[PDB]
RNA sequence: GAGUCGUCUCGGGCGAGAGCCCAUAUCGACCCCGAGGCUUGCUACCUCGCUGUCGGCUCUUCCCAUCCUGGCCCUGCAGCAGGGGCCAAGGGUGGGGGUGUUCACCCAUUAAAGGGGAACGUGAGCUGGGUUUAGACCGUCGUGAGACAGGUCGGAUGCUAUCUACCGGGGGUGUUGGCCGCCUGAGGGGAAGGUGCCCCUAGUACGAGAGGAACAGGGUGCCGCGGCCUCUGGUCUACCGGUUGUCCUCCCGGGCAUCGCCGGGCAGCUACGCCGCAGCCGAUAAGGCCUGAAAGCAUCUAAGGCCGAAGCGGCCCCCGAAAAUAGGCGGCCGUGGACGAGGGCUCGGGUAGAAGACCCGGUUGAUAGGGCGGGGAUGUAAGCGGGAAGGGUCAACCGACCCGCUUAGUCCGCCGCCCCUAAUCGCCCGAGGUCCUGC
RNA sequence: GCAUGAAUGGCGUAACGAGGUCCCCGCUGUCCCCGGCCGGGGCCCGGCGAAACCUCUGCCUGGCGCGCAUGCCAGGGACC
RNA sequence: CCGACACAGGUGCCCCUGGGUGAGAAGCCUAAGGCGUGUCGGGGGAAACCCGGCCGAGGGAACUCGGCAAACUGGCCCCGUAACUUCGGGAGAAGGGGUGCCUGCGGGUGCGUAACCCGCAGGUCGCAGUGACUAGGGGGGCCCGACUGUUUAAUAAAAA
RNA sequence: UAGAAGCAGCCAUCCUUUAAAGAGUGCGUAACAGCUCACCCGUCGAGGUCCGGGGCCCCGAAAAUGGACGGGGCUCAAGC
């Protein structure tokens, strides 16, 4: 984790498809589960955005897929809350393949990516095109 | 902060605290004021060709009058 | 399932969910026994709005913007009719005597004298030989009302008790006494800038179910009979019901005490002075939905309280200091709002 | 299910033996003795004028021989990290893939992904997948009909709660004659809190180095719970607009296709929204000890004494005069066939609301409705003027459509002003200072 | 091959199927996690009117007992 | 009629020339014609919950024996179509594109411009032209029985 | 064996002399040295330490609606 700086809004579980912005060869990543978590009986894990996340690669090569991996969430569909009252919606969703210490894999990661994530994860806002 | 805003929709006066922004997939931002602002974007009227929008309807009878 | 550990599903700490005894809330808790004024002030919530504040406390660190949400209440002045003075037993405390001091008072379905001056003046006597003693007396509390006659929501008197503190016994009659033949301020007892309770009973829905109550998970793939049914209640033995079990009843109508809301602002009017910081006295245009006219002295305090929109609130004083946030004296107001409700 | 405890699960005692040496840092045979009811089996006690099976789902209680969190001790404990032991049910202990599957296997997360009883919990709650009937095939066996703890496909889940339970709501008496308002706190309940991360500590202590802790302070997340909609999202058959078919000759204005469909959305209700949910102390466990004997010494105990848990209470949150120790204070009242204090029914509305109740107003009045202005929803109206692809006997004009009039019109569950209208009119039920005693 | 086999038909098969099994894509409130709206009911009132079944009761906890109790026995709660 | 019954049942023929609609003896709307006895009503912010039924963000089956149930395509016209093949078929595979209204023409049938049918061009509005109603989701692999038919009227429509 | 000098280890474990001495109990040293015990005399000026039967009471001792000695409650007894 890290400081985060918004107001959470989470809304996607276990099954969801996220979109691979970087240059890696994996063309979607699946989100098995939430890095530090702490789940209930029947609830799904929830994932926001900034978060450390274990997925698998759904789809891309085969030396990619089949792979478990960590990723760190850079957008999502959902619209999330500020602390000040305004709102950031993006017009999709999309993860960074992300190794565990911060340091992503890809050399570049195209659109913005999230401000909450840019703290936690230095590397991450440095490699970033713009920080929306 | 004390931030201040105007929507690019209408070019209407609008508050703060209050809206959303929606942030393109190149990083660009878009003020909407409201949901039917943010639905009507989606439908891609124009909202300067119908009478709701208070601000487009104005300009042109003022540009009539000049 | 598998012994799988599911946590439970509604509360005791808050159960049972029934109908308040009485539209005054209750106090089991004392923040001003000991200490001078009373235990806060009460008024009727005029609605909500919101408003934007500098950190104060940090959402990150100081300095960043954060939204808060605050519900605006016309307050009327209170005015103390009753002196009230306890003689502790051996049972709990029990009530020495009372003072009672007076077209409201027409409206207020209590008993009236009918011989009003006589009354009157062998109760006050009285208090005065308890006050003298002075240790029969162990502590005085006041009977307080709020007058309503420029809000249009309720125009009787509702009348509670709330406690005046002092150092000891003595102090304690002498400032409830001086008190009597006055009005009061939101400014005397209180000041902006503390942590406050706030204690009401909360909007009735009337009986609601245990989708609504308790909360009910979906089940499975194709369910013909509902999923809002309250599936097994209990085993053969035992051989009755339990009441931790799903049900319909009642829920609202209960008093609840939420802690701890920053007090943001005071000021009086509202809309017809405007100030650019300490808000700018938000009343919307078109008036509040389903609230009567303000005008008299009011107060906007930070976040949720409990109690709907046309409702009778109380204030207390904190049992609690923040506890990991430093208060801040006075809360800051970066930008303001006039937005509409409507 | 009861009985039973061989089988099963678990414990205790003795300590062969290896651990370089050293039985107990750790591992631990032979043998011997208990505990539990959780596997299996035995029993034929209970039911054949029925006590319906298993699994899942949902919903809840209890237990500890405790997976985690708290507090503790050792070590063959350098650190980091293990191993072993003690207290402890307050809280938590998840999601997926296969199997009908309890159980079991697997993946990645997690502080941990603990087990067992409750009609192998939970079918007058669901499901009916599995055991499984009458239909059928195949393998095996049989002269044959036909059989299978072989495989397999398909094969009903009844009932309006009489009693009683629990959750919510009314009507009355007792209430020491009745009554109106305000309180007391007997007790009852609780998890209102749980948990994790990051930075600073610290590249430090510690280490040859590799590597790498702790106390304490900040920020944030997650889960549970409770409340709240001003923001943002949902909805909205208030309303408004666009539009197909058809009907009214018909422009206008409407019906129906069971809101016609589609587009927008206020109030209100909601999350996929927002906000809130302590500390400390006392007494204690396990433990660490002081003084100090039995045993002139030594010794944490044999007596006396000091600290010390997420556990225990207060503190905290929820309910609570029918608590019979039936409570307290203040005021108001009485005193078929005299008189009549409180109270309801009535009316106009709700902060309220299944019936009822609750609450407020009732001309001394702004309570509701009209009218008018204000605030909001839709989005450009009736009608009229000009243009319009073309067409014309070249005119009256026939014309989908466009623009102005018109930020208009339609509409409002919201606000003020205003006694204009309706808060009128009226009905009743409840006493008779009470038998003795205190007075 | 526990325990296949040639008209007590074997192997295969285009086309066909309210046949059994499995996988994918699209789609989707089946689910995470629930909410609002519509119509018929519910609830109340007038009139019309059954049935199942019926020794009796305001119970709870243990013990006992034909070993799975309101009534026995000892506790505990209790205004209608 | 018949089902004890005024039980939503279930039994043959003709009306197959009603209009709009459109391929229809179709749907929906509206007639002729019939009825309001499809024989109980009135009330209530009308709560909980149930039976039909509508809309839901983000995600896309995580639910479950199993996508069961619902969703979705959709009408019509053109284009285009794979494995396999008994050359018939598979095939509406799969997958793409257009469709309203007004204004001016052409072909076809006829009769002299009457009565019709099928296309073209220009103008043009909306978020949407099968706009309502009507209205198939698609693909492959394996097993069985070839097929169409039949079976436990009334739990079993199948590999029988 | 460099050292084994009581003290890596193996075996022996003898003799003289006495507040007192074991070819040495433990520490310590690479092995010695060094620290120290059993042991003794004497002061404190006493009855001293033991071992072994018995009776009892403690430990050993973990369970699922609140169940236990019939209940309450009872510790110079209302116990044995």
């Amino acid at each position: 984790r890290g400081v985060s700086a918004v107001r959470p809004t989470r809304a996607l579980p276990v099954g969801a498809y996220l979109t691979v912005a970087d240059n890696s060869g994996a063309k979607v990543i699946q989100i098995i589960g939430v890095v530090e978590y702490h789940g209930t009986r029947r609830r799904l894990a929830s994932a926001g955005v900034g978060d450390m996340v274990v997925a698998t690669v759904k789809k891309g090569r085969p030396d990619m897929r089949h792979q478990v991996v960590r990723a760190v969430i850079i957008r999502q569909r959902k619209e999330y809350r500020r602390l000040d009252g305004m709102r950031v919606k993006f017009e999709d969703n999309a993860a960074v393949i992300v190794t565990p210490e911060g340091v992503p894999r890809g050399t570049e990661i195209r659109g913005p990516v999230a401000r909450e994530a840019a703290e936690r994860w230095v590397r991450i806002g440095s490699i970033a095109s713009i920080i929306v | 902060m004390a931030r201040w805003n105007v929507c690019s929709y209408c070019g209407k006066p609008f508050e703060p605290g209050t809206g959303k922004m929606y942030v393109r997939n190149d990083g660009r931002v878009l003020f909407f004021c409201s949901r039917k602002c943010e639905r009507y974007y989606f439908m891609g009227r124009n909202p300067r060709k119908l009478k709701w929008t208070k601000a487009y309807q104005e300009a042109r009878l003022q540009r009539g009058g000049e | 399932m598998g012994k799988v550990h599911r946590p439970r599903r509604g509360s005791l700490g808050f159960s049972p969910r029934k109908r308040a005894k009485s539209i005054v809330p209750r106090i089991r808790s004392w923040p001003k026994e000991t200490e001078v004024r009373m235990l806060g002030f009460a008024g009727y919530k005029a609605g909500m709005t919101h408003i934007l504040m500098i950190d104060d406390e940090p959402g990150l660190t100081n300095g960043k913007e954060i939204f808060m949400p605050v519900t605006i209440i016309e307050t009327p002045p209170l005015r103390v009719f009753g002196i009230r003075a306890y003689r502790m037993g051996y049972l709990g405390l029990e009530t020495a005597t009372e003072v009672i001091v007076p077209k409201l008072l027409e409206r207020r379905i209590a008993t009236l004298p009918k011989n009003y001056t006589q009354e009157m003046f062998e109760q006050k006597l009285g208090q005065l030989e308890d006050m003298i003693k002075e240790g029969e007396i162990v502590d005085v509390r006041a009977i307080v009302a709020t007058q309503p006659w420029v809000i249009k929501l309720k125009k009787k008197p509702e009348v509670m008790e709330y406690a005046i503190g002092g150092t000891s016994v003595e102090e304690k009659f002498n400032y409830i006494k001086e008190k009597l033949g006055k009005e009061l301020r939101v400014g005397e007892v209180l000041k902006e800038g503390e942590l406050l309770d706030v204690i009401a009973v909360t909007k009735g829905k009337g009986t609601q179910g245990p989708v609504k109550r308790w909360g009910i998970k979906l089940r499975a793939h194709k369910d013909s009979k509902g999923r809002r049914k309250v599936g097994s209640i209990g085993p053969w033995h035992p051989a009755r019901v339990m009441w931790t079990v799903p049900m319909a009843g009642q829920m609202g109508f209960h008093h609840r005490t939420e802690l701890n809301k920053r007090l943001i602002a005071i000021g009086e009017n509202g809309k017809l002075k405007l100030d650019e910081n300490t808000e700018i006295e938000i009343t919307p245009k078109g008036g509040f939905p389903h609230y009567g006219i303000v005008r008299s002295d009011f107060m906007m305090i930070a976040g949720s309280v409990p109690g709907a929109i046309k409702r009778i609130i109380r204030v207390r004083p904190a049992i609690r200091p923040p506890k990991k946030k430093p208060p801040v004296q006075r809360p800051q107001i970066t930008y303001v709002s006039v937005e509409s409700k409507q």
